[PDB]
RNA sequence: GAAAUUGUUGAAAGGGAAGGGCAUUUGAUCAGACA
RNA sequence: GGAAUACUGCCAGCUGGGACUGAGGACUGCGACGUAAGUCAAGGAUGCUGGCAUAAUGGUUAUAUGCCGCCCGUCUUGAAA
RNA sequence: AGAACUGGCGAUGCGGGAUGAACCGAACGUAGAGUUAAGGUGCCGGAAUACACGCUCAUCAGACACCACAAAAGGUGUUAG
RNA sequence: GCCCUGAAAAUGGAUGGCGCUCAAGCGUGUUACCUAUACUCUACCGUCAGGGUUGAUAUGAUGCCCUGACGAGUAGGCAGGCGUGGAGGUCAGUGACGAAGCCUAGACCGUAAGGUCGGGUCGAACGGCCUCUAGUGCAGAUCUUGGUGGUAGUAGCAAAUA
RNA sequence: CGAAUUGCAAUGUCAUUUUGCGUGGGGAUAAAUCAUUUGUAUACGACUUAGA
C-alpha cells in the first residue's frame, strides 16, 4: 500500500492530435510532428499544439 | 514448417468464469454477468466465492491469439481466401467456414495442400 | 540380505497451511529420525517417491510413483518442506513417502 | 469472406539469438572423491553396489570398476551425484586407465528414433560384447585384486551390497 | 518405528496421553492402548467426579437419546478425551480414529506383546510428588461402570502366567549369561572391542 | 420441434440437504504428434 | 605484572549445501585479465546426456479427499435474517 | 438525547479477535520465491509437551485488550515485606 | 500478590472444544518457529507519464520501440469494445453436394461481453468488413401471456334407512 | 564358474483381501415367504397359532 500524494492515473488535460476528421489536417500534423521532433526551434512545437485547437479556440484573425 | 517463433504458450485462468448462480437456476445462463448488487458476495470478493474478470489475467501479447499448435486461425470460404494467406504460412493457420459445402471442401483442401497452407479441420464432412 | 531398500520413509503430514486456509502446493514431510532443523539440513534437495497402485496397468506395471523434492526446513522439529510435479492429493494425509538418497553431497 | 484480413500482416520469419555470454568450464568435483576411492552406487541396475572410482571423464562422468571378479559392475560411467564416497581407498597407481574417454563408451548404433516402433524384439546390434572391450576389462581389475587382497575383508567388502538397517539414520552416520 | 504400538496405560495421565495418541494416530500409526482402567488424571477424586457428574447434566431436553452419550467405561472416557483432540467429523479424522484400540485390561492378542511407555505423559514424571490424582477405573466405578471386578479377576490370571514366564526367561538369559563368557576373551571379542562392540 | 417437466437405458455418487472456490489422485474423453 | 577469551562492530575474507526464476533476442555500452591476437562470471541461459513420440505430458469433465464457502434482488446506519 | 477534533464503517475485501459492519495488523491487477505484521506454537491447527525464576490446588480454579458482568466486607490459607 | 468466601435463575453447555495442575494457569525475561491480498525481487496484463523513429522500411507514426511509476471501491461520470432487428456500399461472399434454427460433461480463441469449428437433427435462405438507423441485450416489477412441477396417486368421492 | 549392452537416474513391479473360471479329491441332501387358517395380536404391515 502507497500512501498517495497526486491523484493516480491522471491524463494530461491537453489534447495530442485534432478530434478532426480532416485528411488534410492529419497531414499538416504529419509535418509539424516531424518538424517539432527534428528541430530546435520552438515555433513548430506552438504551431504543432494550435493544429490540435477546437473551432472556439481558433477564433478568426 | 518449424512454426517456432511463439515462445511457451501459457494461460493463466484456463477456467470458464461462469455466471453466479447459474448451476442453481435454470433461468441464468452461464454467460458471465458481472453482479452489480448492494449484498452481493461475489461483488464484494468474499473468501471462498467465485472470481470475475479483471484485466489481470490478460494473455501474453507475444503468445496472444494463438492456437496451441502456434498460428493464428484464419477463416476461409474459398480459394480466393485461401490466396491472402500463401506467403504467411508458419504463422497461419486456414481454417473452413462452417457453411461451405462437402463439394467446395475437396477443392480448398487440395489448394491447400498445393499451397503447403495448414488446415485446421480437414475431416468435417469428409465421408 | 534381507533389506534392499536405499531410502528413508517418510510420511507425508499435510498441506503447508495456516489456520483455516491450506496452500496444496506445498507438502511437509516428516522424515522418520530426524529431529532438529540443523540435521534436517542434510536431506534438503533430495528425491522424495510416493509409490501407490492403480488397476490400469500402464506402460506395464499397476504401481506409478508421484515424484518430488526436498526444498527447505519447516519449524524446530524436523519436517521438512517438499514440492511435486503435481501435488499430492489429500488421501494421503499420513501415507509413506520414500524420501531417496539421489542428489548426494557425501 | 468469413473473416476479412490483417491492416498489412507483419511478416515473421526468423531471427538469430542475441550473442551468449555462458562459458562452459570444468566441472569442479567435492573433495572426497579422489581416484581410489570405494562408492556406494545409489541408482541404476548396479544400485546399493560398491565399486572402485579410477578416473574423472570430461562429460562430467566417473569412471568405474567395481571388479567384474569381485561383485559384476563392468567399466562404466556414473554421474558423481548417485554415489557416496566412503572413507576407504585402494592405490590406484596401479592401473593404466588413459584409454578410456567418451567415445570409448559411445555406442555406434542406430536405433536413435524408431524406439516408438522399437517394441517387437527388432535384432539390431544390441547383444554383441566383442573382444575390444573385456580385453581391457581384463588388465584394469587383473591390477586392482593384486592391490585389494592386500587389505583384510576389503574383497568381502566390495562383494557385499550396502542396505539401510532399521536404525540407520544416514545424517548421522559416517561412510 | 513398529507397525502396530501397544501402549501400556498404567501410570499414564490422560489429556497428556491422549494428545500424543491423537497426533501419532494422526500421523498414521496403528495404536492400540492396553490396561486403559490403570489410568490416571490429576486433580483429586472428587473433583473428577464433580467434573464428571457435571457432565452427566448435559442431555438433549427433548429427547434424551439424542443428547451426548456418557460412556462410563475407562476405555471409552479415554477415547472421548482422544475424540476431544481428532477432527472425529471429517474422512480424515474417521478414517484416523478407526486406528485405535482401546482396551480395559490385557487382551489375550496384546497379552504376549511388548507393551511401550509415554514419558511425556507419566504421572510419576509430570506431576509434582504430592499432589492428589484419581485412578480412572475408580472413577467409572463410581460414576457406573460394571466390571471393575472381572478386570481385576481376569489380570491377575494373566499375571501369574506373565510372571511363570519370566521365572523360565530369566533362567534362560543366566544360562546364555553363563556360557557367552567363556566367548568374551578370545581374538573375536577382543577384536571386536576396538569397534566399540 | 427449445426449455420447465417426465419415462427407459448407460455412467457415477449418496451416515440430518444439495450446489460452489483452490489443489491433486482415480475413471472417461480429447489433443497435437515434435511427422 | 603480563596475557588469553567472552561481547560488540568491520572485511571491496575464504568456502559448502538447498530453493525459485532464464525475461530479452545480430552488433553497439561500462569494465576485468592479457605484450598482442584475444578471452571473460562484463547491457537477462547455455552445454552435455537420456527417455518418450504417446496414457510422455497437457486440457475439459465426473467423483474422492484437505481447507474455505449463509440466498439472491431491494430499502437501510446495519440483511443469511 | 445533544455537540468538538481525528480515524473508520457506510463504499472494504485480506491475516487475527471461535463467530461479529466499526477493535488489532494491513488496504486488493494475475502468478512464483523470500520475509514479516497483529495473533500464536499440547491436540483439533501450520508452529518449542522450549528454556529461566517464582506463585496458585479452587466440593461452580484460571486462561488473548474492545468483550461479552462484577463490588463493599472478611479468611493466624499460602508467600513476601 | 495468588487462592477461597461474599457471587443467586430458570432447555443441556461452553477459556472455541478436548483437556490441562513442578500447567497446556498466572507475573516476567530470552530465543527459535508458524503465516496475510502487507514489504522485497522477477515475469505477464492494463492505465498513466516521459522519450525515440516520416532514414523512409508494409506510402501507415492510427502504429512500432525504449524507460519509469501505479492498479480497492457503492451512488455516479467517462472511455474502449461484444451482441440484435432493418438500411446504403463491398466480398463478381455461403447454400438443395444442404441456408437458418435446435441439441451436444466434443475442440479452439478472447480478461470478458462473445466468436469459431466438428458431430447429430433439419429443410430455403443467410453471412464477413466500411458505414447508417432503432420498438436493440432481463433473473426479479405480489411483472403480462402461455406452459409445467413438488405436494400427490395424497385430501377426498361419508346427509336424503337398502 | 556366472552376473557386462536395464547403455550416466526414470518404483523398475516380489506384499493381501474380495471374486470368477478350470482340473482332480473328498463331503453334505434344506427352509423361508405369499396364499389358506387362529385370535393370546391387530389401523395396514407386524405378532401369535394350525395345515401334506
Amino acid at each position: 500500500g502507497i500512501d498517495h500524494t497526486s491523484k493516480q492515473h491522471k491524463r494530461s488535460g491537453h489534447r495530442t492530435a485534432p478530434k478532426s476528421d480532416n485528411v488534410y489536417l492529419k497531414l499538416l500534423v504529419k509535418l509539424y510532428t516531424f518538424l517539432a521532433r527534428r528541430t530546435d526551434a520552438p515555433f513548430n512545437k506552438v504551431v504543432l499544439k494550435a493544429l490540435f485547437l477546437s473551432k472556439i479556440n481558433r477564433p478568426p484573425v | 514448417m518449424a512454426s517456432l517463433p511463439h515462445p511457451k504458450i501459457v494461460k493463466k485462468h484456463t477456467k470458464k468464469f461462469k455466471r453466479h448462480h447459474s448451476d442453481r437456476y435454470h433461468r441464468v445462463a452461464e454467460n458471465w454477468r458481472k453482479q452489480k448488487g448492494i449484498d452481493s458476495v461475489v461483488r464484494r470478493r468474499f473468501r471462498g466465492n467465485i472470481s470475475q474478470p479483471k484485466i489481470g489475467y490478460g494473455s501474453n501479447k507475444k503468445t496472444k491469439f494463438l492456437s496451441p499448435s502456434g498460428h493464428k486461425t484464419f477463416l476461409v470460404a474459398n480459394v480466393k481466401d485461401l490466396e491472402t494467406l500463401t506467403m504467411h504460412t508458419k504463422t497461419y493457420a486456414a481454417e473452413i467456414a462452417h457453411n461451405i459445402s462437402a463439394k467446395n471442401r475437396v477443392v480448398i483442401l487440395a489448394r491447400a495442400k498445393a499451397l503447403g497452407i495448414k488446415v485446421t479441420n480437414p475431416k468435417g464432412r469428409l465421408a | 540380505a534381507e533389506s534392499h531398500r536405499l531410502y528413508v520413509k517418510g510420511k507425508h503430514l499435510s498441506y503447508q497451511r495456516s489456520k483455516r486456509v491450506n496452500n496444496p502446493n506445498v507438502s511437509l514431510i516428516k522424515i522418520e529420525g530426524v529431529a532438529t532443523p540443523q540435521d534436517a539440513q542434510f536431506y534438503l534437495g533430495k528425491r522424495i517417491a510416493y509409490v501407490y497402485r492403480a488397476s490400469k496397468e500402464v506402460r506395464g506395471s499397476k504401481i506409478r510413483v508421484m515424484w518430488g523434492k526436498v526444498t527447505r526446513t519447516h519449524g524446530n522439529s524436523g519436517v521438512v518442506r517438499a514440492t511435486f510435479r503435481n501435488n499430492l492429493p489429500a488421501k494421503t494425509f499420513g501415507a509413506s513417502v520414500r524420501i531417496f538418497l539421489y542428489p548426494s553431497n557425501i | 469472406s468469413a473473416q476479412k484480413a490483417p491492416k498489412w500482416y507483419p511478416s515473421e520469419d526468423v531471427a538469430a539469438l542475441k550473442k551468449t555470454r555462458k562459458a562452459a568450464r570444468p566441472q569442479k568435483l567435492r573433495a572426497s572423491l579422489v581416484p581410489g576411492t570405494v562408492l556406494i552406487l545409489l541408482a541404476g541396475r548396479f544400485r546399493g553396489k560398491r565399486v572402485v572410482y579410477l578416473k574423472h571423464l570430461e562429460d562430467n562422468t566417473l569412471l568405474i570398476s567395481g571388479p567384474f571378479k569381485v561383485n559384476g559392475v563392468p567399466l562404466r560411467r556414473v554421474n558423481a551425484r548417485y554415489v557416496i564416497a566412503t572413507s576407504t581407498k585402494v592405490s590406484v597407481e596401479g592401473v593404466n586407465v588413459e584409454k578410456f574417454n567418451v567415445e570409448y563408451f559411445a555406442k555406434e548404433k542406430l536405433t536413435k528414433k524408431e524406439k516408438k516402433e522399437a517394441n517387437l524384439f527388432p535384432e539390431q546390434q544390441n547383444k554383441e560384447i566383442k573382444a575390444e572391450r573385456v580385453e581391457d576389462q581384463k588388465v584394469v581389475d587383473k591390477a586392482l585384486i593384486a592391490e585389494i587382497k592386500k587389505t583384510p575383508l576389503l574383497k568381502q567388502y566390495l562383494s557385499a551390497s550396502f542396505s539401510l538397517k532399521n536404525g540407520d539414520k544416514p545424517h548421522m552416520l559416517k561412510f | 518405528s513398529q507397525p502396530v504400538v501397544v501402549i501400556d496405560a498404567k501410570d499414564h495421565l490422560l489429556g497428556r496421553l491422549a494428545s500424543t495418541i491423537a497426533k501419532q494416530v494422526l500421523n498414521g500409526q496403528k495404536i492400540v492402548v492396553v490396561r486403559a482402567e490403570a489410568l490416571n488424571i490429576s486433580g483429586e477424586f472428587f473433583r473428577n467426579k464433580l467434573k464428571y457428574h457435571d457432565f452427566l447434566r448435559k442431555a438433549t431436553a427433548f429427547n434424551k437419546t439424542r443428547g451426548p452419550f456418557h460412556f462410563r467405561a475407562p476405555s471409552r472416557i479415554l477415547y472421548k478425551a482422544i475424540r476431544g483432540m481428532v477432527s472425529h467429523k471429517t474422512a480424515r479424522g474417521k478414517a484416523a480414529l478407526e486406528r485405535l484400540k482401546i482396551f480395559e485390561g490385557i487382551p489375550p492378542p496384546y497379552d504376549k506383546k511388548k507393551r511401550v511407555v509415554v514419558p511425556q505423559a507419566l504421572r510419576v514424571l509430570r506431576l509434582k510428588p504430592g499432589r492428589k490424582y484419581t485412578t480412572l477405573g475408580k472413577l467409572s466405578t463410581s460414576v457406573g461402570w460394571k466390571y471393575e471386578d472381572v478386570v481385576a479377576k481376569l489380570e491377575d490370571k494373566r499375571k501369574v502366567r506373565s510372571a511363570e514366564y519370566y521365572a523360565k526367561k530369566r533362567a534362560f538369559t543366566k544360562k546364555v549369561s553363563s556360557a557367552s563368557a567363556a566367548a568374551s576373551e578370545s581374538d573375536v571379542a577382543k577384536q571386536l572391542a576396538s569397534f566399540g562392540y
